[PDB]
Formats: C-alpha cells, sequence, structure tokens
RNA sequence: AGUUCUCUUUUCUUUGUGAAGGGCAGGGCGCCCUGGAAUGGGUUCGCCCCGAGAGAGGGGCCCGUGCCUUGGAAAGCGUCGCGGUUCCGGCGGCGUCCGGUGAGCUCUCGCUGGCCCUUGAAAAUCCGGGGGAGAGGGUGUAAAUCUCGCGCCGGGCCGUACCCAUAUCCGCAGCAGGUCUCCAAGGUGAACAGCCUCUGGCAUGUUGGAACAAUGUAGGUAAGGGAAGUCGGCAAGCCGGAUCCGUAACUUCGGGAUAAGGAUUGGCUCUAAGGGCUGGCAGCCGACUUAGAACUGGUGCGGACCAGGGGAAUCCGACUGU
RNA sequence: CGCCGUUCCGAAGGGACGGGCGAUGGCCUCCGUUGCCCUCAGCCGAUCGAAAGGGAGUCGGGUUCAGAUCCCCGAAUCCG
C-alpha cells in the first residue's frame, strides 16, 4: 500500500537493488561459473511474503 | 455532468469526511472539507434545555 | 510512428478525452516528435492536434415531445405505469391545499374581511376537508357576511 | 429603442464572388419579425445598404446571430460555406474570411 | 486580505517597517492601491481618477511601487 | 484555430489511396538558422580570398 | 460549430471566482420588555402552544456553506488576431450576459415527531463560571496587568509513484470465482427497473479463414387436439402495468385481497377544474396534473421494455428468523 | 521456563503558588538560577491499543515523461 512504514519500505528497496542481472566482467574471471543471476524475482510469479 | 473524487485518502464517509461543493475561479467544482459544528454552551443548571446566548457555537 | 505518448499529452493538455483529440494524419511526423507538453501545446496552436466538438445529443426531440403533453397529449389511460398516488401523491396535494386556504384565511383576517372568530371557525372546518378549493371558501364566505350583516341590521 | 447591425461581406465581393444587392434582396424577404419574413413588420425592421457592407436596424428586439444563421443560410445557398466563414468582428459586425488554405 | 477605506489609513499602512512595496492596479472605474505588509495585503479603492493621482505622489519614498497592466 | 481544419485535414489524408508508396511525410513544406546576412558575410571572407590573391598577383603583374 | 435539396430567428457546445476577514440576506431560538386573553385564541402536512403569560407590538442572540466586497482580473476560460529561437505562465481585441421554475435528484443545515423490557463510547484536549489568597501607584517619568491591533522567530521525524481488478490483490495463471468505499447526465418510466443516448472509456474478452451435415448448448414458432406424456404438469406456457367497477368461504376481526370476475388503454383537436404577485375587481406571471368530449386508423393502442395464472382441499410447522 | 492478576495483601507524590535560610552569577542598579527547610497536594494506577472513532491549522492558479492541497506564483492560517 502506499501506507508504509519505513522498516517495510527499507527491505523492499534492498529487494529492488537484489535484482538485477549480474555484470558481464563476472563472466571472464578465471574461475568462474555463475551464469546468470539465478536469484531473480518477478513481482508476479512469486511473492516476496512481506 | 462533472463528478467528484475525495482530496485525501480516506475513502470512507465517516464524520470526519464531510465535504461541500464549491466552485473555483478555475470555473471548475471541488470538494471542501467542513468543519464539524460547533455547539454553545449547556446551561449549568442541568434543567433549561435550550443553550445559552452571547457565546460563539 | 507510435502516438501513444502524444495522444495522452495532447488529452492532458486539452483537457479532455483521448478520444476527442484528433491527430494530424498528414503530420504524424512532426507530432511524433514532441516528447513534452511544451511542444504539444505548440502543436496544439499550430493545428495539428484539435480538439474535436461533442457529439451532438439534440434535447429538440423531448422538448417538441414536452410541449405536447404540456397540452394533454401521451397522458392517457394507456400511458401511465405508477399510480395516481404515485404520479401525484395525495398528501403533497393536501399540502398544497392546506397552505392555499389557511393563507387567504390569514389574507382575509388581516384585511378584516372576517374576524378572529369567523377565522378561527373556518380554519377548523378547512382542516376538516369542508372546502375543496380557494373558490368555494371564497363563496362560503361572502354568504356569512350576507348572512351576518342581515342579523345586525335586524339587531 | 435602437440596435444596429453589420455584415462586411468586402473580400468576397470585391473579387467578384458574391453580390450584395442579391444578399440585400434575401435579408428583405427572409428577415422574421414575430415569424414573418413579408413586410418586415412593416417596416419596423430597416434595412441598409453601403457599397460592401449591409446594414439593419430594429425598433424591437432582434438578435444578431439571427443575421449569422441566415448569413450562412445565404451562403450555403450560393455553395460558398467551403470557402467564406463568417467571423465577429466587433460587438456590433460580422465579415466573411476566406479559410487559412495554401 | 484587508480593505482600507480612508486615505490617511492607507498612508499609515504605507509606512509601515514591515510593507514591501505597493501595487497600483486600474480599473474602468476604479483605481487600488494594494500595499503588500506582513500579514495582510492591504487595498484601498479610490473612484476618483484625480485623488489617484494625488495619493500616488504621496507615498513614502523607499516604498518600491509598481504599476500593474 | 478554425475547427473546418480536421475535415480538411482527414479529406486530404484519405486521398493518399493513389499514392501509396511515395506519400508526402509533411504537408507543411514550409530555416537556416545562418542568418543570410551573416552567410553573405561569411561568403565575402572565405569565397573572395581566392579572387582577391588572383587580382592582388594581377596588380604585381604590370 | 453542425444542418440547410425543402423547412428550421434552428440544433450542439460554452458562458468563473478559493480560503480567511468585513457587510448584508436567509434560517433558527424552550431569549428579553410592554400587556393581559372565553364570544378562547394562535397554528402545522401532522402537530402542538398559552394566566407557570396567548395573540399583537418592540428588541436580543446563534448559524449565515447564500449574496456583495477585499481577495480579483493581474488569474482561468471562450473566441478572433499577431509575433518569436520559434519547447515563450508570449503579446493583443472582444466576451465571460439577463431572467424563470420544480413532491425533481444529490449533499447539507434546521424544526418537529415516532420506536425501544434496545436508550445508542471513553479519553486526550480546550473553555466559562464561583471564590478572593494576593499584586499593583500614589496623582505620575504612573504601576501591576491585558484572551485587543500590529510586528519578530520557528515547526523536526516517517508515508506519498502506480494498480485497486473480466491483466498490477487472493484463488499455482492475464482464472466467468472472491475482495471495503466515494461521485453519478438526457429520454421513457413510479423508479438507483429494463431499453436508447451524451461526458469518459473499450475493441468482443488467450486466435483467425471457409462452410451451414448429423448430435448438441441457448433461443423461437407450430395446424387439429389439449396432460392422452411422465412417478409427478418436470419444462414451457398462460396471467401481468395503470384506471374504473367488483370481490366469497373462513377469520385470531387485523386479514383473506392484486381474492375470484369484468371493462378500458393509441393518435389528434378541444373543453373544464385545480395557483402566485402588484394595485367579490383589474392586470401581469406559472406548474404540472385530473376529468370530460369530438374526430380518427385494416380493433390497433401497458404495441418494445417492464410486468402475479387462478380456484377447492388434505398433512406439517403458528408467523418473521436459522 | 514462568503463570494469575490490573487496584487487588503497596511507605505507589520526585511536583507547586507562596514563605524563610544560604550559594552563585548577569543587560551586577537588583533580578534570575540554584540548595535546603516550611507550607500545599486524591486521583487510585506503568505502558500499549484505531492510516474508517476523538484530534488546532491551506486554499486558488500554473507547472512534469512520470510528483504535486507537498514544487513555483499568489493569498492565508494554527501551534509554540
Ligand atoms: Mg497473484
Ligand atoms: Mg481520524
Ligand atoms: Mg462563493
Ligand atoms: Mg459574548
Ligand atoms: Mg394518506
Ligand atoms: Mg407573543
Ligand atoms: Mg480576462
Ligand atoms: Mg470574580
Ligand atoms: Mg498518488
Ligand atoms: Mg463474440
Ligand atoms: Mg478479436
Ligand atoms: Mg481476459
Ligand atoms: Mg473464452
Ligand atoms: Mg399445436
Ligand atoms: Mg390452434
Ligand atoms: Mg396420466
Ligand atoms: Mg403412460
Ligand atoms: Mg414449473
Ligand atoms: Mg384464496
Ligand atoms: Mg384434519
Ligand atoms: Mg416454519
Ligand atoms: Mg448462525
Ligand atoms: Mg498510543
Ligand atoms: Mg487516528
Ligand atoms: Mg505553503
Ligand atoms: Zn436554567
Amino acid at each position: 500500500s502506499s501506507h508504509k512504514t519505513f522498516r517495510i519500505k527499507r527491505f523492499l528497496a534492498k529487494k529492488q537493488k537484489q535484482n538485477r542481472p549480474i555484470p558481464q566482467w563476472i563472466w571472464m574471471k578465471t574461475g568462474n561459473k555463475i551464469r546468470y543471476n539465478s536469484k531473480r524475482r518477478h513481482w508476479r510469479r512469486t511473492k516476496l511474503g512481506l | 455532468v462533472q463528478r467528484l473524487t475525495y482530496r485525501r485518502r480516506l475513502s470512507y464517509n465517516t464524520a470526519s469526511n464531510k465535504t461541500r461543493l464549491s466552485r473555483t475561479p478555475g470555473n471548475r467544482i471541488v470538494y471542501l472539507y467542513t468543519k464539524k459544528v460547533g455547539k454553545a454552551p449547556k446551561s449549568a443548571c442541568g434543567v433549561c434545555p435550550g443553550r445559552l446566548r452571547g457565546v460563539r457555537a | 510512428s507510435m502516438l501513444r505518448l502524444q495522444k495522452r499529452l495532447a488529452s492532458s493538455v486539452l483537457r479532455c478525452g483521448k478520444k476527442k483529440v484528433w491527430l494530424d494524419p498528414n503530420e504524424t511526423n512532426e507530432i511524433a516528435n514532441a516528447n513534452s507538453r511544451q511542444q504539444i501545446r505548440k502543436l496544439i496552436k499550430d493545428g495539428l492536434i484539435i480538439r474535436k466538438p461533442v457529439t451532438v445529443h439534440s434535447r429538440a426531440r423531448c422538448r417538441k415531445n414536452t410541449l405536447a403533453r404540456r397540452k394533454g397529449r401521451h397522458m392517457g389511460i394507456g400511458k401511465r405505469k405508477g399510480t395516481a398516488n404515485a404520479r401525484m401523491p395525495e398528501k403533497v396535494t393536501w399540502m398544497r391545499r392546506m397552505r392555499i386556504l389557511r393563507r387567504l384565511l390569514r389574507r382575509y383576517r388581516e384585511s378584516k374581511k372576517i374576524d378572529r372568530h369567523m377565522y378561527h371557525s373556518l380554519y377548523l372546518k378547512v382542516k376538516g376537508n369542508v372546502f375543496k378549493n380557494k373558490r368555494i371558501l371564497m363563496e362560503h364566505i361572502h354568504k356569512l357576511k350576507a348572512d351576518k350583516a342581515r342579523k345586525k341590521l335586524l339587531a | 429603442q435602437l440596435l444596429k447591425f453589420t455584415l462586411d461581406c468586402t473580400h468576397p465581393v470585391e473579387d467578384g464572388i458574391m453580390d450584395a444587392a442579391n444578399f440585400e434582396q434575401f435579408l428583405q424577404e427572409r428577415i422574421k419579425v414575430n415569424g414573418k419574413a413579408g413586410n418586415l413588420g412593416g417596416g419596423v425592421v430597416s434595412l441598409e445598404r453601403s457599397k460592401s457592407k449591409i446594414t439593419v436596424t430594429s425598433e424591437v428586439p432582434f438578435s444578431k446571430r439571427y443575421l449569422k444563421y441566415l448569413t450562412k443560410k445565404y451562403l450555403k445557398k450560393n455553395n460558398l460555406r467551403d470557402w467564406l466563414r463568417v467571423v465577429a468582428n466587433t460587438k456590433e459586425s460580422y465579415e466573411l474570411r476566406y479559410f487559412q488554405i495554401n | 486580505p484587508r480593505k482600507i477605506e480612508e486615505i490617511k489609513d492607507f498612508l499609515l499602512t504605507a509606512r509601515r517597517k514591515d510593507a514591501k512595496s505597493v501595487k497600483i492596479k486600474k480599473n474602468k472605474d476604479n483605481v487600488k492601491f494594494k500595499v503588500r505588509c506582513s500579514r495582510y495585503l492591504y487595498t484601498l479603492v479610490i473612484t476618483d481618477k484625480e485623488k489617484a493621482e494625488k495619493l500616488k505622489q504621496s507615498l513614502p519614498p523607499g516604498l518600491a511601487v509598481k504599476e500593474l497592466k | 484555430v478554425a475547427k473546418q481544419r480536421i475535415r480538411m485535414a482527414n479529406e486530404k489524408h484519405s486521398k493518399n489511396i493513389t499514392q501509396r508508396g511515395n506519400v508526402a511525410k509533411t504537408s507543411r513544406n514550409a530555416k537556416a538558422s545562418v542568418g543570410p546576412w551573416l552567410l553573405a558575410l561569411f561568403i565575402f571572407v572565405v569565397c573572395g580570398s581566392a579572387i582577391f590573391q588572383i587580382i592582388q598577383s594581377i596588380r604585381m603583374g604590370m
């Protein structure tokens, strides 16, 4: 809702920032195995629970 | 005809969400939120049903 | 081109609907690069964006029929759906009658056509449904005055 | 009192598309007074014509827009409403103008 | 806004330490002198055009003046 | 703005059926930010340079 | 601005003024003063009021969201016309006008009543009064003091987008489900019914093309008969609005009851009645209603929509409610 | 671990007009502040509990791609 607590708005903001693709220079790192961000979240497909 | 909306987040018709229509210099109807109606003092005698005079309500 | 943005902006600037915004089909290239309200205002002034007039909803047909009804047309037994009371409530009819007749009695008493004693007697008869309208009451008062005057002459 | 109105057909007449004398006649037989369009009320409405401006005067109430309605009617009769536009010049006048095309 | 009736009271208002400016507005029927003070905009309405010019000269020197159009 | 322009423009666009594939982008065919007076001034500087040098050479040639 | 073949002085759109202050309407008073009322009077749609003071006069107070005024025309809007870099709160002209009406709808303020073996919050917070402990100066350079008018300084913290639902929420999903509210136009009509339209919105609901077989699902219509069908009239059908007439058994006298049963209903042209204001009369304004009559159409007229089939009985449970 | 209980088995007031004793300062004149004593003192229940209840006070115009009773213009107002 628009009516929000500071603690909830701060939790949501951190979930916003984690929800990005990995930098593409991570790919060239020497021992890298990560291909993509496997922890991407979609606001419609899966819900935060809070 | 022009249809109105509340100007605040209280979407409910409670005692504290009363309004009156107001035409503005822009020639439109908006809501102005009214103040509750005040009451003149009641006589301390506890007998007279009317309220007092010379006192703002 | 895809003029969704301009249609939305023109609508906001003109204070109308998106259905009343008219974008010049010959000028779509010019309109396509107006990405601000300032440019949309310019195109409105130039004439590549116009507000279309309201669609006509004439009242002439009903105005004509209302004149016919004022003359009694289209009001017969076959054109009634609510009850006589629903169409004209009895309470309102009585209320109109009482105010008319009580107003006349007051003016007769103030003008001294009748005295307070005759006003009071007639007031309670008016409330009794004795008189149907203003005329019948006025003719009754005339009769009373004649009889009252005759008795005074004999007295 | 007195009411007076004028129509300015200078732009069209000078371009030889329209005759003021014909229009003055058209107003003469059409302008209605109490619904009658024959006698102009019995001279109550007076019509005068200058070189290019037609003037109408009345000793009874008369509507300026009525002239616009008749002028647009006359313009349609002579197939002009796609070129000429009736506009208000002042509180007391109309004039005929060309749509800004080309 | 407050409305001032007399010329003397307007002049006292125009000389107040908090007065910030005077606006002259000319209409068809009156000339309005409005002085912006701390709390209220005081307005003097004059119907005599001649008195308006006489008053326009009497305004305090330092007080900034603006004629509206 | 004359509201009759909606009709004129609407009808005009409907004429595009006959020139499909070569419709004109803009009807309002009708500016150099470079002012004509300044453009002429710039011409007086650049173009003439070759011409005058020839004349000065000509002057020194007689 | 639309229409203009014919008619239409026509049809459509549009035609502002905030808060706060001042003034004035209007509304309300179980407020005051004179006076003393039966031949009782005043008075409402209803009521209801008076020697514990009515009528009638003259005042006072409260609310004034209405109008005027400052705000404020400088703005906004309409329209016409000019300019620019032309992505300017650009600049100019004109206008933003005068009346009527209503059981109309919505909101609100107020008065008065009804209902209760139902009587329909608390607190923060603010105010007035009663008292008179005290304080203030000694006639002025006046003091204590002031809820009056100006003036001076400040108001930190968190929320604020957007969706709000046949696609932003919950049902595993863009799910025919579920999910709390506010505003609410014209016509017909009793009506927030249904049907059509304007403002606003949409693109037929997770695809299209071509055919028009059966069997379906959903709608209809059927000669003659009329429940013979079936466990059973299931289903469908009949009735239906309104006006006028008329209405039984039985009954707890309230009902039963729209019992049952009839007649009427369009269009057009008229007639009568039902009011207000100014000065048994005259003039000027007006709001929809009702009744009656003539004429009239291929007997069609609640013409769509909306809209009870009825009666005689038996069993059970009084009823409304779950 | 805890639970009951919310005024009930409690020395539950850390406040104040004023007065008297001192101490410190300053626009050192005399006033503040401050410590103690005297005097006065029901609240009787910590605290939490509503983005629909109570609760002072903001409106008009303009402005953006997306915010506005919050930004800008103008006019106000409550509290301290
Ligand atoms: Mg979901
Ligand atoms: Mg609240
Ligand atoms: Mg107002
Ligand atoms: Mg008082
Ligand atoms: Mg009754
Ligand atoms: Mg009295
Ligand atoms: Mg203006
Ligand atoms: Mg006292
Ligand atoms: Mg928002
Ligand atoms: Mg379909
Ligand atoms: Mg489709
Ligand atoms: Mg869907
Ligand atoms: Mg489907
Ligand atoms: Mg059959
Ligand atoms: Mg048959
Ligand atoms: Mg059988
Ligand atoms: Mg059988
Ligand atoms: Mg059935
Ligand atoms: Mg029966
Ligand atoms: Mg039995
Ligand atoms: Mg039962
Ligand atoms: Mg239950
Ligand atoms: Mg709390
Ligand atoms: Mg709260
Ligand atoms: Mg502010
Ligand atoms: Zn009392």
